[PDB]
């Protein structure tokens, strides 16, 4: 039973690494669109110049 | 001579008027040219949103 409980522990840990990896991927993905918005804001600032 | 002085005063009034009206037309053509860049800025602000 202790071998089984160790196995279920390693599995739960791996699922928590899915929660963390997906959170990191989503934050990475949202940063690129933030950069796109800033690229626009800068094009409009060159145009104000 | 007094008739000539009267033509000279009319002539000065004409000169002042025509020069001011050429400035009036210059400021309108200049603001007509200034408006286009503001339109471009507003359009790129939409893309920012």
């Amino acid at each position: 039973a202790d071998k089984i409980s160790q196995s279920e522990t390693y599995r739960r840990r791996r699922q928590e690494w899915e929660i963390q990896r997906n959170n990191a991927e989503a934050e990475l993905k949202q940063i690129d669109a933030q950069l796109k918005s800033l690229a626009v804001r800068r094009e409009a600032a060159v145009l104000q110049k | 001579v007094s008739q000539l002085t009267q033509f000279g005063s009319t002539l000065q009034n004409i000169i002042e008027r025509q020069d001011a009206e050429a400035l009036n037309a210059l400021l309108q053509n200049q603001a007509a040219e200034l408006i286009l860049t503001n339109l471009s800025i507003q359009d790129k602000t939409i893309e920012e949103l």
